[PDB]
């Protein structure tokens, strides 16, 4: 019942449909459209949609966690200023 | 560098391989540092450094110059003797030597030093070999021509006929048969 083509719409640029398909996919992704239609392809039971959303949540918590340390702790590989000791 | 046993007998101490990466890394750091004399001294103390003789020009009774050398293959040994000036004759055991080596290969052999320092046919050489096979007994008369040739060549052309191989005694012999196998290497045939 909307306005047709102004959704998931790219204006191809000078022809490169390659980049545009590219560009609408990278959209799609983004705003998780693909993760929807791929996960509702088949019915996931309620108890294992909330398995896996607390499972997602704590790796994400985890991975963000351990990027953090990891870049703080980076500074320190700098070529020892005692060598020799 | 001194190796690590070097360094560990000069410090009467047992050290371990990471020790000792850290002390040569430490000297070459003090080496890229313009280590001045007062320093180059001190790290001379842990470095280890890493010429064909030429035999003396005698003369016989009638004053014809000429150089001595000697020189061994497998079991041959050979005793050259190189005139100064000569017409490139070659006698071996008081034979020629195209009669004495019937084969083109041991001829080239002979010929090798003096064509390498292009020097074929300005050099008379007695030649006097034994032992061995003909294979040997070539290799064994063409180092004692290179060496006894080495006199009276430059010393570049020394030093070429060094990195050549025309100077450098051949280490090749014949590896003794081991017990329970018949060759140096070839063990008997596996009984199954």
């Amino acid at each position: 019942k909307h306005l047709k083509f102004i959704a998931r719409t790219v204006m191809v640029q000078e022809g490169n449909v390659e980049s545009a398909y590219r560009t609408l996919n990278r959209i799609l992704t983004m705003d998780g459209l693909i993760e929807d239609i791929k996960h509702r392809r088949y019915y996931e039971k309620p108890c294992r949609r909330r398995q896996r959303e607390s499972y997602e949540r704590c790796r994400r918590i985890y991975n963000m966690e351990m990027a953090r340390k990891i870049n703080f702790l980076m500074r320190k590989n700098r070529a020892d200023p005692w060598q020799g000791c | 560098w001194l190796i690590k046993e070097e360094l560990e007998e000069m410090l009467v101490e047992k050290l371990s391989d990471l020790d000792y990466m850290q002390f040569i890394r430490l000297l070459e750091k003090l080496l890229t540092s313009q280590c001045g004399a007062a320093e180059e001294e001190f790290v001379q103390r842990f470095r280890r450094s890493v010429k064909q003789l030429i035999e003396p020009v005698q003369y016989d009774e009638q004053g014809m110059a000429f150089s001595k050398s000697e020189g061994k293959r497998k079991t041959a040994k050979a005793e050259a003797i190189v005139y100064k000036h000569g017409s490139g004759r070659i006698k071996v055991n008081g034979i020629d030597y195209q009669l004495y080596f019937p084969i083109t290969q041991d001829r080239e052999q002979l010929m090798f030093p003096f064509h390498f320092v292009d020097r074929l046919g300005k050099h008379d050489v007695t030649c006097t070999v034994s032992g061995g096979g003909r294979s040997a007994q070539a290799g064994a008369i063409r180092l004692a021509m290179a060496k006894a040739l080495c006199s009276f060549v430059t010393e570049d052309e020394v030093e070429w006929m060094r990195q050549a191989g025309l100077l450098t005694t051949d280490p090749r012999v014949r590896e003794r048969k081991k017990p329970g196998q018949e060759g140096a290497r070839r063990k008997f045939t596996w009984k199954k």
